[PDB]
């Protein structure tokens, strides 16, 4: 998980945990910017298509008052808006 | 050219799928026609990274 | 302890160690037992094989290893362990 | 690893099917590169693997 | 911090150090290899910080011992050529038709 | 593409997609793969 | 329901350890589908809608609604010959080309 | 008064001239696309341009020397050489961010291989 470079090799368990958490935070920031602006990353170039590298959509698409929107929102796990929808 | 070579050739054309009727070559062009077939957006990505505090 | 570690080493059972905290606790206790009971050569071999590849040691583990060296009267190893702890 | 060794290892599952296997008379691998030394090293690697 | 090459024994298991294709790491390769056209009354550049050694597609992950130890484990995936087909003479007898097809390996997303 | 073709049927370093100045700049640095000047 | 899904997801965690070497990383990416399959198959993930060769090579069944012996028959026979020799197009694109020709001639 | 009275360190890549690209220097980026019969050379070059700009902007004043952009299969290894000036936590955060960003950028498994050095490795002086 860590780099072989001596300056970047962790020296203690606390330091190793700090490095791992920093890497995870960088990954989370990358995911946040990806999902906040999917348009910059929609362009797919790889054959075969890789679904795991495409941005994720979390916003409800169905707006009309129907059961289908409310099911979509259950699938998106939006509690407060789901009770509003019901 | 013996007519035997002629009809044997147009039979070969039917078997292999070439144009059986020899349509000269000028009108043979559409056979060739139908036989064949973003720095902008990348910059506002660079702008967005700047705003978030991750560029420059 | 050796039986438990052997069970751990069967196939993919190592995945059951759990988070980093559990791994550190498990290995620290295992190395403490090794230092307390194994012959000094075997303890040094385990020290080389486990640290730093498996875990980052606690100062208490170093104190236990120093005590084991004292009991074995292998005092000439003290400079190497000091350099490692540094 | 002087003492701590894996006790047993998960060999991958290779099942002998019933469908008959394909047979290749020849298999020509043409490797192209900008460097002759890389091609020589890769030739050594591939040849050793083929002999073994 | 000190390089980990100092801790590597002379009888180590090198394949475990480079299990897969990895770039040249001067803190991981225990060789005093030098490369670079020397300057007047100079020596070829040292490995630490050498971009030219970092530019080589090194075969450290493929050593003869590593190759043997890999292809010994890969034997389980192989089948045996039919011994009846001893030469091309019988190949052109029992299997008249030859089907040639090509695959291409480039580098890229597609 | 298809629509325009149908009616018709009845009847600089663009190789690398670089500006001609830039290709020199890249190739001198060794940046392009295999582009060695001779 | 959500209970079973989350139950399985938190079963996934008990054997969730960090990658231990490069081979495990390659295996993980291969399972995720990020890595290519080896040996390389240049037509991987592409099946052309399960089409057969007779659907690509014999496209004259779609010319039945056109004139059967006129000059339009000649032009359409040529057009289908051209389409049948196109390896870049799917059957659907060829048939919609034929349908566009049908409609254009029908208007005219 | 009157008219009649009046009348640098260089690294290895920097030091060597371009005509040693196949004699002394090498190629930073290594891909098959430019070979005979191989396609997508321009695509690879555009990716290289963006990748170098984005690395130099994501690691400002840190890269000691130019990158090495290797590609095997769909892999994209950026073997970069940086300094020891930034804190290791920042290096790890930037590595994670850039890896994820580029992997979702190109839809390919990008990777980084940072190599820290104490300072610029000067070859000679011009």
């Amino acid at each position: 998980v860590f780099q072989d470079d001596p300056y970047l090799m962790p020296a203690s368990s606390l330091e190793s945990r700090s490095f791992l958490l920093a890497k995870k935070s960088g990954e989370n920031v990358a995911k946040f910017i990806i999902n906040s602006y999917p348009k910059y990353f929609q362009k797919d170039i790889a054959e075969p298509h890789i679904p795991c590298l495409m941005p994720e959509y979390f916003e409800p698409q169905i707006k009309d008052i129907s059961e289908a929107a409310l099911k979509e929102r259950i699938e998106l796990r939006k509690v407060k808006a789901s009770v509003d929808m019901f | 050219l013996s007519e035997y070579a002629f009809r044997m050739s147009r039979l070969s054309a039917r078997l292999f799928g070439e144009v059986t009727r020899p349509t000269n070559s000028k009108s043979m062009k559409v056979v060739k026609l139908f036989s064949e077939l973003n720095h902008h957006t990348y910059a506002e990505l660079m702008q967005t990274l700047r705003f978030l505090g991750l560029y420059r | 302890a050796y039986q438990v570690h052997g069970l751990l080493k069967t196939g993919d059972n190592w995945k059951f160690i759990g988070p980093d905290q559990h791994r550190n606790f498990y290995y620290s206790k295992f190395f403490d037992l090794i230092c307390l009971m194994e012959q000094i050569d075997v303890t040094l071999k385990w020290y080389e094989d486990l640290i730093p590849s498996a875990y980052f040691p606690h100062s208490q583990t170093m104190i236990h290893l120093l005590q084991a060296l004292d009991v074995a009267n292998r005092l000439e190893v003290i400079p190497k362990i000091w350099k490692d702890s540094k | 690893l002087h003492v701590d060794v894996p006790k047993d290892l998960t060999k991958p599952v290779v099942t002998i099917s019933d469908e008959p296997d394909i047979l290749y008379k020849r298999l020509s691998v043409l490797v192209k590169g900008h460097d002759k030394a890389v091609l020589d090293s890769y030739e050594y690697f591939a040849v050793l693997a083929a002999k073994e | 911090l000190p390089p980990r090459t100092e801790k590597m024994a002379v009888d180590q298991d090198w394949p475990s150090v480079y299990p897969v294709a990895a770039p040249f790491k001067p803190s991981a390769v225990p060789l005093p290899v030098r490369m670079g056209y020397p300057v007047k009354k100079g020596v070829p550049m040292a490995k630490e910080g050498n971009l030219e050694l970092l530019k080589i597609p090194n075969f450290l992950h493929l050593t003869p011992v590593a190759i043997k130890k890999h292809c010994e484990a890969l034997k389980d995936f192989c089948t045996e050529w039919p011994a009846a087909l001893d030469s091309d003479e019988k190949c052109e007898k029992h299997f008249p038709i030859e089907i040639d097809s090509t695959d291409y390996v480039s580098s890229g997303p597609s | 593409a298809d629509e325009r073709l149908r009616i018709n049927s009845l009847r600089v370093k663009r190789r690398w997609r670089l500006s001609r100045i830039v290709f020199r700049h890249l190739a001198d640095h060794g940046q392009l793969s295999g582009i060695q000047r001779a | 329901s959500l209970w079973d899904v989350e139950f399985a997801k938190q079963l996934a965690t008990v054997n969730e350890q960090p990658l231990q070497n490069g081979f495990e990383e390659l295996i993980q990416w291969t399972k995720e589908g990020k890595l290519w399959e080896f040996p390389i198959n240049n037509e991987a993930g592409f099946d052309d809608d399960g089409s057969e060769f007779h659907e690509h090579i014999f496209l004259e069944k779609h010319l039945e609604s056109f004139p059967k012996q006129g000059p339009i028959r000649h032009f359409m026979e040529l057009v289908t010959c051209g389409l049948s020799k196109n390896p870049y197009l799917s059957v659907k694109q060829k048939v919609e080309h034929i349908e566009w020709f049908r409609n254009y001639f029908n208007e005219k | 008064r009157e008219l009649p009275c009046a009348w640098k360190p260089v690294t290895y890549e920097e030091a060597h001239a371009p005509h040693y690209i196949a004699h002394r220097k090498g190629w930073l980026s290594l891909h098959t696309g430019n070979l005979d019969g191989e396609d997508h050379a321009a695509e690879r070059t555009v990716e290289d341009v963006f990748l170098r700009k984005f690395m130099w902007g994501t690691f400002p004043g840190c890269l000691a020397d130019q990158l090495v952009l290797k590609r095997r299969g769909n892999q994209l290894e950026i073997c970069a050489v940086v300094l020891r000036q930034l804190s290791p936590h920042k290096y790890y955060f930037l590595v994670g961010y850039s890896e994820t960003l580029l992997s979702y950028f190109y839809k390919c498994p990008v990777r980084l291989h940072l190599q820290t050095v104490p300072s610029k490795v000067v070859y000679k002086y011009l």
